[PDB]
């Protein structure tokens, strides 16, 4: 057997 | 009034001794930090403002400055690691955890968001957020009879922040934090908002990206059927993490892999393996390769679901990385399959696209393919039909390709090929 969501987000509005 | 202040005006207001002047200046900072092009995070850090923002989070008597300071700090914490660290080093973590209990929803939500940014920096901050006691009050915000009564934006934020507590590796999150979060996550995964679903899938994908004991903690909660259902969703931002989680699960034991099969996953593969998004096709094929590394009764289910022709298809034409996953899937199938299963594979037309791939300049795919060919010959030996296969390989250009590879630079390649020629083509 062999082994995309943003990490951080700024608030703009 | 608070549009486009300079940093020095912000500072002047923040150091006034006047809470309303301080509020105004904080909101001016929040608006600077909110703009799309090049928010001046470093300038605000260098003006020394983080400690003041952090003390404003504690002003229970002035809810708007709590909100503006929380928003300012959330946007500082959203930047590089060094920027997130300046927020943490100001003492923000405990102060945000205390605001989770605020009676003002928009404040509580801001604190959720900030903690998600902190935890999202990496393992160390994630674990520090956890040590400071963030998980109990985050989960208490979702302790309601019906998640549908929460504001949609607020639920989505909570879900994303929880997903960041589930994130990373080296190390993975503390086992006991994962145990504590999982029941809430299982509940979010049955919710009907597409972004909550996506982020819950992402969380489950992180928690299954690990050794078997990590996978097990997820599979034991019974989520595999729901993940299979999401696998079939029309929204790509759901299918992507659902497929990553399913893939991760099938890197575990053969019994974990069986749960995926039992829940009906294989029926979605004709569409995944033809999906117009090349990343889905690639991960779908990777996932197949780990299922074809299982037992013979598992290989048989791949066969019964009509998936061998779809593997011949992706081997024949797909993005190169997907083709490389397909080659793996075939070498795994041929290494564990019965004679009959291996014969079926040839009858589906595997040989010609396998041979076409030998002219790829990737020496890994070449070894994989040679191993597959050697395995298929091994099954033909047993039926006494090595000749019929030799001819089939010669007729589609495959003998020429293997001849050449005797003269290939890599050692296993020239060896493996020399062998096949010596053994089957002399």
């Amino acid at each position: 057997k062999r082994t995309h969501r943003a990490k951080k987000m700024s608030k703009t509005h | 009034g608070t549009v486009n202040w300079s940093v020095e005006d912000i500072v002047k207001g923040i150091n006034s001794n006047n809470l309303e002047s301080q509020l105004q200046a904080t909101q001016a900072a929040r608006k600077l930090l909110s703009r799309e092009k090049q928010p001046p995070i470093d300038n605000i850090i260098r003006a020394g403002l983080i400690p003041k923002f952090v003390s404003f989070l504690g002003k229970t008597d002035c809810s708007p400055i709590q909100f503006e300071s929380a928003w300012a700090l959330t946007n500082i914490a959203s930047g590089t690691s060094e920027q997130t660290k300046a927020v943490v080093d100001g003492g923000a973590i405990p102060a945000f955890i205390s605001l989770l209990a605020s009676p003002h929803a928009h404040i509580s939500e801001q604190a959720v968001w900030a903690l998600g940014n902190i935890a999202g920096d990496g393992s160390a901050f994630r674990d520090l957020v956890i040590k400071h006691g963030a998980i109990d009050p985050l989960l208490a915000l979702l302790a309601v009879p019906d998640l549908s009564t929460l504001a949609c934006g607020y639920l989505r934020n909570l879900t994303w922040t929880l997903s960041n507590l589930c994130r990373n590796k080296n190390p993975a999150p503390p086992l006991d934090a994962v145990e504590q979060i999982l029941p809430t996550l299982v509940r979010l995964l049955h919710h009907n908002d597409p972004e909550v679903l996506a982020d819950s899938c992402w969380a489950i994908s992180y928690l299954t990206d690990g050794p078997n004991e990590r996978i097990e903690m997820v599979v034991k909660k019974g989520v595999v059927p729901q993940l299979v259902k999401l696998l079939g969703a029309t929204e790509l931002p759901i299918v992507t993490p659902a497929l990553r989680a399913i893939g991760n699960i099938v890197t575990g034991t053969d019994e974990q892999t069986q749960k995926v099969i039992d829940a009906g996953a294989l029926a979605v593969f004709p569409s995944l393996l033809t999906n117009p998004k090349t990343n889905i096709q690639k991960e779908a094929t990777w996932t197949m390769s780990n299922i074809t590394a299982g037992r013979q009764d598992q290989i048989q289910q791949v066969v019964n679901h009509g998936l061998v022709p779809f593997l011949v298809g992706v081997l024949s034409k797909a993005d190169f990385k997907t083709q490389k996953e397909a080659a793996w899937a075939i070498t795994n199938y041929t290494s564990g399959g019965t004679v009959e299963q291996i014969v079926y594979l040839v009858h589906c037309g595997i040989i010609e696209p396998l041979m076409n791939l030998l002219s790829a300049k990737d020496t890994k795919i070449i070894q994989v393919i040679l191993d597959a060919i050697s395995n298929i010959f091994q099954a033909a030996e047993k039926l006494g039909e090595t000749e019929k296969l030799s001819i089939m390989i010669e007729e589609c250009g495959g003998l020429d390709k293997i001849e050449a590879l005797q003269r290939h630079e890599n050692e296993s390649v020239y060896k493996a090929s020399l062998n096949l020629i010596e053994k089957y083509f002399s």
